[PDB]
């Protein structure tokens, strides 16, 4: 993935959803690395789900960070990054 | 001491992170005071956010007296900036049945005149026809008869008696100190005039097919410039349509010809003779019975 | 000064004009052209030229 190539999904999927000017989409780009199309699309989808959990019709900045920790780490395995043994 | 924003910002940074939705007894009561701080401060955004928490959770909770009464007042206080008579009228549908069941006619009479004032000033809707009859209509009340005739007035309204009716009876109309903020009564005069003009042109389309623009200005209580202002919003929003000729001073209904005339509209002439052979054939035997007997 | 900005200037010129003309055309027609130019705020020849082209 690339910084702009991922941003093409943010500027598209979130354009069809109600958001707030306080929420920033730049923090969800650089911090995320190597994500598919549905994983990034699930970030905007989960942000809307957590907003309904708090009964909100928009997407705030706090709802993005709560939905970020779920999709940020897809690897629970250990013994990686091994160039040795 | 007279400090508002200081007590509102402190409570906003605490109670939000305080309750984890464990005990709802003290949580619902304290948020009612937090929402009022944003109303006195004049912040409509924060008051709307705080109204999305305990308002929906109370419906599942058992009905309590003061808690439901606070919701009726807070939703009116947040309408100072919004000033939408259609949205507030939907919030008063619950109190209409609250004072008619839980309470008595003592508090039900003033609420009856208030809820109608939001319906009279409502721009439009599909439920406005069902809200004419309601339930408790014909209660033999002085305030009910004044508002009941006002609903049916828009159909026949010529705006000839409009300044006369508002002077004699003005419970919610001109001077209203209850559930309405303002520095004067000029808001009641401007908001009520916008609704009576839109309903005036609406019924003309169903009655007068062609009318002179010079006569239309006298019926709408407007001028040459003020007439084109209200009719422009009705057509642009997709409500109704009319004909406006500036040089010719002609206002017509502009009957659409898109129905292809005989290809469609002929359906009105098939029912004319449909009852022709049917009624005559039945009377041939019926008349001979009375003649023979 | 920019050639690309000037190219989009006529696009924004017709964009705001189409939104203003749509407000005029939506009600009934047969209104004075002079009254149309007063709402737009341009020359009568400019209003008649841009409208007839569309």
């Amino acid at each position: 993935r690339d910084r702009r190539e991922r941003r093409l999904i943010f500027g598209t999927i979130a354009s069809k959803m109600s958001l707030a000017p306080e929420a920033d989409l730049d923090s969800l780009i650089i911090r995320n690395d190597s994500l598919s199309g549905a994983v990034i699309a699930a970030i905007m989808q989960e942000a809307g789900l957590r907003a309904v959990r708090k009964n909100r019709y928009v997407i705030l900045q706090s709802d993005l960070e709560e939905a970020y920790a779920t999709q940020v780490k897809t690897d629970n395995t250990v013994d990686k990054f091994d160039f040795y043994k | 001491e007279g400090k508002i924003d200081e007590a509102a910002d402190i409570l906003c940074e605490l109670q939000v992170e305080t309750y984890g939705s464990m005990e709802m007894s003290e949580k619902i009561q304290f948020i009612l005071e937090q929402m009022e701080l944003s109303i006195l401060k004049g912040d409509y955004s924060q008051a709307t956010v705080l109204s999305r928490k305990i308002l929906k959770k109370t419906f599942k909770n058992p009905k309590y007296e003061s808690l439901k009464l606070e919701y009726y007042n807070l939703l009116v206080k947040i309408s100072l900036h919004k000033r939408e008579y259609l949205e507030v009228a939907q919030y008063l549908q619950e109190i209409y049945q609250t004072d008619a069941i839980k309470s008595d006619e003592a508090k039900w009479k003033p609420v009856l005149s208030h809820i109608v004032y939001f319906l009279v000033l409502s721009p439009y809707g599909n439920l406005q026809n069902d809200l004419i009859h309601k339930i408790q209509n014909d209660n033999n009340l002085k305030k009910l008869e004044s508002q009941e005739s006002l609903v049916k007035l828009f159909t026949t309204n010529e705006l000839m008696r409009w300044p006369i009716v508002q002077k004699t009876y003005e419970p919610v109309l001109n001077e209203d100190d209850l559930a309405f903020g303002g520095e004067a009564n000029k808001h009641h005069w401007e908001d009520l005039q916008k609704r009576v003009i839109e309903h005036n042109l609406r019924v003309i389309s169903e009655y007068y097919s062609r009318i002179t623009l010079l006569r239309l200005n006298e019926l709408l209580d407007l001028t040459e410039s003020q007439t084109e202002t209200y009719i422009s919003d009705l057509v642009n929003q997709g409500i109704i349509y009319a004909k406006v000729n500036r040089p010719a001073k002609i206002v017509n209904f502009e009957k659409p010809k898109n129905s292809s005339q005989l290809l469609n509209e002929w359906s009105h002439n098939v029912d004319e003779l449909l009852e022709h052979i049917e009624t005559i054939g039945h009377l041939i035997t019926k008349e001979e019975i009375m003649h023979g007997l | 000064g920019d050639e690309l900005t000037r190219s989009h200037f006529n696009a924004l010129y017709d964009t705001l004009l189409e939104s203003n003309l749509c407000k005029i055309i939506e009600p009934f027609e047969c209104v004075e052209i002079s009254h149309i130019s007063k709402i737009i705020g341009l020359d009568t020849q400019q209003v008649e030229g841009k409208l007839s082209q569309m």
